[PDB]
């Protein structure tokens, strides 16, 4: 029971991940994660507002 | 069922320039109004012309796992091999992660927590200074106990409580690797928790901050049964690891210098450096 | 026109004819808790419109040399209705809260505010190495003043300003949800905060959920008229509040 | 074949899961057989009952008065019963309990308990008794009228001589310390006269109850510690 | 068949708690009868109205697997490299789980036991203080031999019953990981016993108590061939860590201290500690 | 099973990823609760505004001072407001800002910035302003005709009080040092009076601005380091 | 011949093992059983007794 | 997929000999124009009569990757364990490939670079020679921790800044396998520069030469808590192996002897060695 | 997710290799590469000039 | 596991190739740029012809 996954490396790969151990908390980071979503500090105004149209 | 092939998370690129020409319009993406709390979303290509380009750059490295997923010393202490002073002979050191000052910082910039620890001790042994040194000693052993809150404490390095029936510990000889663990999430709430602007008793009275919730329990050290003809210091660092990390409301970054290892007292600071006048820029 | 906003909570409402957008916290609009999410077992209480309503908080005055105000809640309305009876007579409560902040004036005054909700506003003693009562940080409705100079006494909090008493620069607390009151072009700022906190319910005589800052980054300022200072009022109103564990009254 | 040693080799971790050899290889171990009664959670000994020593009156010449709770024909009309706080693993109340044997070895539990209380009077006796649950505050009650306001049940004496009272938890954390403290409180519990004990001709003027802990089927505890119950100082 | 794929043995999370409203009627979940010697199995929400929630918590921690599943010292003595005495360079211990104050405790909870044993040892060294204490002396070497009911035991440390030739015996040096190994269920009866109310004769004469199943044999431990110039002295360390346990019949755990070995010879002790009256609660 | 160790077997590296043992074995954790507000990149922290202290004038009594610019009814015709350098990870004036703390972390920066300017005046005041972004070069600015060269935009104080000013990454590297040099330099930004502040009868004779400073949606960062502004003496 | 199961971990994950010793003494401990039944020790009469009817 | 199995790169081997016979033609392969900067790209088979050759011959061992592909010493410090001077207790070396003469001189063959690096740390002891040296020492622990650019930087050996929380360390004990890590590509620019013809200021004046692009940061070194009775001196070498590289631009190797560490400066030098006449030949 | 290729050796054979770490910095050298050109040092002239042909 | 070590254990040697971990984990590299004169091998350098210093008369 083996992963597979590429591995971080511009446009120019694989590595293979096996758990030995029965509890969660000793995996490895998962340090592979990227999403984000920076609008729940940005923009925490109740009604959209258009960059393009005036802001009042 | 040999590989189960995980997916690529398909590297997530930052956003692209594209191409802008003049405008003449009524828009007006400049102007905007800060009074709303909101950060105007504008771009370089809303203010003047630009050519398209491709960003390959990545914010991998800024992630919170990342950010956080480096060891750090957390404690340091000296205990004798042989001594007269009992309490000279063994550490008990209370846990909490207040007590150095980067990391304290790098934790602070959040208010809730929720992570699993790797924790790492490094040892160290040296023969102290005096007028006779000259002896021959196999090499030496350490033992590490965890004592969860409202266990027993031992009182000498020799007491009964070093027979660990629950407690967790570990033993280590000196020339090997250092020793290592995983801690999973345990705390009794949702999640670790910076601070507490909250008192203990219900009518506002005793003790008040982050020390009433930190009750993680103690860590006890001994040498096993060295006991050599002549004093020999040990010194043990414990270095903390967080994974599998997710933060909440952050917080800006202390400016003040840490004065206290339980409490948030501090002295006024500047605001910044200062320089000769509002147009220098030399 | 977007500049005119309504609110109606309970039997109170609240009308202004000149205001920007209304801020909601980290973007979660308050409600209630959900049963895979709970904790305790018995039946909760939910008094709604009863205790879901606008409360005015007293008024403070903006002279010129004014540096500042904070409140600490859900202490701040202890007293104030049935808000105050549910919450002495209960063991656990929760709920969140609609800030509403007004203060007005002509077109020939100038000067700018800061309104900002900072959860867990942890603060340290004016001296170092010494504990404080529970009365120089909250004492009911009555807004306490920050201090432009360095604080002295040893029985009340460090009133630093540019260190907001919390050892921090004042100028990032534009991170915690925040509007501006600008002379300019603004009579009033609304915040809607979420509960946030470590656990699903806790006390709240014993746990300051967050705290409310109103700081004048740009001092008042004007010239020959009648008028010596700029009232200003602030109005809260807790959403979607429910309480647990009965027990004699405190 | 390659390879590099992470931090963490050749130490002695207590808790560990490895393999290692067997030092009699092919060795045929004895049939298993069902004896009655095993055991496969700390938590099934755990929702037994077990007497309540609730009579610590410092005062105790004999130690079995400890299980018994006097109860008179005549008191005042309103008047307490008995007191105490809810922490069953650092009262000395439950400290040696049945229940609380098993939370010493944690550090962490949560879950609501029962409170049974058995009627050990003669069967011509009747009363009516409150028992009342206060959650944590600023002071414990004082009188019924406060008593009444929190949670509570009113137990009639009968054919029926037992009566349950389940103490619900409430608590803003998942989970409660084992070693209480300020932040962590859990409540106090309380039982006063109802009604009063009547008695008739030819009867004691005196009368005995007894009461029962147990946790409830949600009950659960935490992060395995050393109980500091039990020490030694020297090898046996 | 490369791989298995175990299924999943579904995570058991403990009873939720239903919506529950005001009720009038003839049923009585409160009022039982605790004189059958049955427990009664009301919930809060047959007493007062209750809100539903959904518990995830698990008793994963406490299953008899995980309670006994921690290594535990349960001896330790020490032995010197070279002396006068013969009976002082070597130990000779019966093997018996009763020495140890806590883990005996923890295993006194269930009157049968039945498991497979995890030893590990370890062993530590210290040059003996004395007048002169300059020396060289290489690694040193450790012999750990066990011998079953009935074997030869050797009576000096060169004896000829070191040449174990059916006992397992380990070999170990300094300064590398401690020695383990992995021992069956080794009973004569289908399961370990902790208690035992019965006497050794027919007649009703002899040994009583536990004392008479105790037959595991012996543990026997030397320096191989290290004989330094000067004393030094070593101290071993037995852990014993219980696998794919099984238990029976629970026992209420003990009160009072223990004080023999091979016996459970006691002092009576207080119920529990006492406070002001029966209505102090502060 | 042969193998050979290779090196650097055995040695503890503080950012490495490896399995290790559980020292709590089958530990149950406390169920997850979506607390508001999460966050899962520091660059969201980036991106929000943050005041600039640009008045350092090394006279300042009054710590809150250092937040207001200065602007005055009667000036000669072209005057300049401010000038500060763009080194936001080591110039004063950047240093403590909310972006300034998160780039001190880090040794490499690329991306564009925004400065928002907003007009705290009275209503009836009016004026326009210049604002103008030079790029590296032998000498900085000294007059409006040498600033309108580069990039600026012109701004018109009316209902809308605020005005953003992009500034374009324009470099010759991908990526520019925290520690800048002069090999890295990345230019000045300057304020000019366009026509000057007036104002009716009855009204403050002087008015002041504020400054706000973020990251645009291209930013990023790279190599973490310890950051130099904390530090202590003995052990606390 | 290798076991592929899963790992403890709320509601937010693959281990591998392989035995590699003759006899079952030398597994690792199987501390991944959760059921459990008290009925054995709370309800031990001979007769059901409902909650809601009376006892007697 | 269990197995990928990754395509041979089919051994490239050299061009063969192909058979050639007498020749009369127009044709003249031999001669050439040099003016046009263009190599002769002529062989045997076009002046001689040869015979047919199969070269089985390959180029493998002169790629780039294989030329580079091996582990130099860049740096060598010592410093000891205890002494008067602050300073000499602990290494501080700003990264730089410039400081040792023969992996100079490997690299300086390209312009520009890009590459991963490996880095292994090997680290000795020796006790220094004085007139009383009975002691018993155990053994000695080391910490490396690199601070990139702009970083605190410690003062004494005991310093705070010793307790790294964001900055990689490595722990390393004597007696076992030397220290490694792996470094990615951390350069600001595309690729890394080997000379850069250019100045620091817009108005080129201030540093000039490759001295301006060297910003990779530092590394320290100390004793964690080694303090013996008498000196102890250790060194530590530093070994740079890169891998995954590219290289562009060749420029011709020098002949000049090296004499600075941040400069190109040297001394005129002789083209080659000289010979009794242009005949000679023995 | 194991990788199979050939190792070298005139003509008279198969290595495997896996990842174990999530970067791909971490990798072994690739120096199983041979491709290569000369041309670009040699013949950087604008028009092409048959060695048969004269030069000029 | 079973296992035993083979010669060669624990060893430095200069030209080997094994896998280590990386100091700087999820370090986003430069985007790579094709820079004009790419060379891939030492012989390419090799056949590029220079000038021989034929006179070498000791004078
Ligand atoms: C009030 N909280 C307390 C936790 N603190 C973070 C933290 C949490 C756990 C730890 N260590 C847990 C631990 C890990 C391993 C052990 F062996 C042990 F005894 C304890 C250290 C710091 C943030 C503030
Ligand atoms: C009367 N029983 C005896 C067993 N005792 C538990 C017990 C069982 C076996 C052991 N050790 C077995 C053992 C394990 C490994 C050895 F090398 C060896 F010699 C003996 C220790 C304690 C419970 C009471
Ligand atoms: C001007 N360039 C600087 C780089 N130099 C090559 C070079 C690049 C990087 C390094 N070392 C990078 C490094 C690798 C590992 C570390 F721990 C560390 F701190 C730094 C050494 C030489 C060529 C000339």
């Amino acid at each position: 029971g083996a992963q597979v996954s590429t591995q971080k490396t511009a446009h120019e790969i694989h590595y293979t991940n096996i758990n030995y151990y029965k509890d969660a908390a000793s995996n490895s980071a998962n340090r592979q994660d990227f999403t984000q979503d920076p609008s729940k500090f940005t923009e925490p105004v109740k009604d959209v507002m258009i960059k393009s149209l005036p802001a009042l | 069922g040999d590989v189960e092939e995980a997916i690529e998370r398909a590297v997530v690129h930052v956003a692209d320039t594209m191409r802008s020409g003049p405008s003449n319009s009524a828009s007006v993406p400049a102007l905007t109004a800060v009074e709303t709390g909101h950060t105007s979303q504008v771009t370089p290509s809303d203010t003047m012309q630009t050519r398209h380009v491709k960003n390959y750059h990545s914010r991998s490295e800024s992630t919170v796992e990342n950010f956080l997923g480096r060891s750090a010393c957390v404690y340091m202490e000296e205990y004798k091999t042989t001594d007269n002073d009992v309490n000279k002979k063994f550490v008990a050191w209370p846990i909490n992660t207040k007590q150095m000052v980067q990391m304290r910082r790098k934790l602070e910039m959040f208010t809730y927590l929720r992570f699993d620890m790797e924790v790492t001790f490094v040892i160290t042994s040296r023969q102290d200074p005096g007028t006779t040194l000259a002896q021959d000693m196999p090499v030496l052993t350490h033992q590490i106990m965890y004592v969860p809150p409202g266990g027993p404490i031992p009182a000498k390095v020799d007491d009964y409580a070093w027979q660990t029936s629950t407690n967790p510990s570990i033993f280590w000889t000196e020339g090997n690797a250092p020793a290592r663990m995983s801690i999973p999430f345990i705390s009794i709430g949702n999640a670790y928790s910076n601070f507490y602007d909250g008192w203990s008793n219900f009518d506002q009275r005793g003790s008040y901050g982050y020390n009433t919730l930190n009750n993680l329990g103690h860590i006890y050290v001994r040498h096993v049964s060295g006991s050599s003809p002549h004093p020999i210091t040990s010194t043990i660092r414990v270095y903390f690891k967080p994974k599998h990390t997710r933060a909440w409301v952050p917080r800006p970054p202390r400016l003040c210098q840490y004065k206290k290892a339980f409490s948030v007292d501090f002295t006024p600071t500047p605001i910044t450096d200062t320089r000769k006048d509002i147009n220098t820029v030399t | 026109s977007d500049r005119v906003r309504s609110i109606t909570l309970g039997n109170s409402t609240i009308t202004t004819q000149e205001c920007a957008n209304v801020v909601v916290g980290y973007g979660r609009w308050p409600t209630y808790l959900r049963d895979d999410e709970a904790t305790a077992e018995d039946q909760p209480t939910q008094p709604d419109v009863a205790t879901c309503r606008f409360y005015t908080l007293d008024s403070i005055k903006w002279e010129k040399g004014s540096v500042g105000w904070w409140w600490k809640f859900p202490e701040a309305l202890s007293d104030m209705g049935l808000f105050g009876q549910n919450m002495q007579y209960h063991y656990l409560g929760r709920a969140g809260y609609t800030i509403h902040v007004q203060c007005n004036a002509s077109k020939f005054h100038q000067g700018c505010l800061l309104v900002v909700c900072v959860p867990e506003a942890e603060m340290g003693g004016a001296v170092v190495g010494q504990a404080f009562s529970a009365t120089a940080m909250a004492n009911g409705d009555k807004a306490y003043e920050f201090t432009s100079a360095t604080q002295s006494d040893q029985t009340k909090v460090q009133t630093a300003i540019h260190n907001a008493g919390m050892g921090v620069g004042v100028g990032n607390l534009t991170i915690y949800p925040h509007q501006w009151i600008n002379l300019r072009t603004n009579n009033s700022a609304t915040i809607v905060m979420p509960y946030i906190n470590s656990v699903p319910m806790d006390n709240m005589f014993r746990h300051y959920n967050f705290t409310l800052m109103v700081i004048p980054f740009v001092k008042l300022d004007y010239a020959d008229t009648a008028s010596t200072y700029v009232p200003i009022t602030v109005t809260v109103a807790p959403m979607c509040a429910e309480y647990n564990g009965l027990r004699l009254a405190q | 074949l390659p390879t590099m040693n992470t931090p963490g080799s050749t130490q002695f971790l207590t808790s560990d899961d490895f393999q290692s050899p067997c030092a009699l290889p092919q060795f045929d171990v004895t049939p298993s057989m069902n004896i009655p009664g095993e055991v496969k959670n700390l938590m099934e000994i755990a929702e037994v009952d077990s007497v309540v020593p609730v009579n610590n009156v410092q005062d105790t010449t004999d130690q079995m008065e400890m299980f018994r709770i006097p109860v008179t024909i005549n008191a005042p009309l309103q008047q307490q019963v008995f007191g105490l706080r809810l922490q069953p693993g650092l009262d000395s109340v439950f400290k040696h309990t049945l229940l609380g044997e098993i939370l010493n070895y944690y550090a962490h539990w949560s879950g609501s308990m029962k409170l049974t209380f058995v009627f050990c009077g003669s069967a011509m006796a009747t009363g009516k008794f409150l028992i009342a649950y206060s959650p944590p505050g600023a002071n414990p009650p004082k009188t019924r009228k406060d008593a009444m306001l929190g949670t509570h049940i009113i137990w009639d004496i009968g054919l029926q001589s037992s009566c349950v009272l389940c103490v619900p938890w409430i608590s803003q954390t998942h989970y409660r310390l084992v070693q209480q403290d300020e932040y962590t409180s859990a409540g106090y519990v309380t039982c006063w006269y109802q009604t009063g004990m009547i008695v008739p001709p030819g009867t004691p003027n005196s009368s005995s109850i007894m009461c029962f802990a147990s946790a409830c089927n949600d009950f659960s505890v935490r992060m395995l510690r050393d109980t500091p119950f039990i020490s030694q100082d020297n090898k046996l």
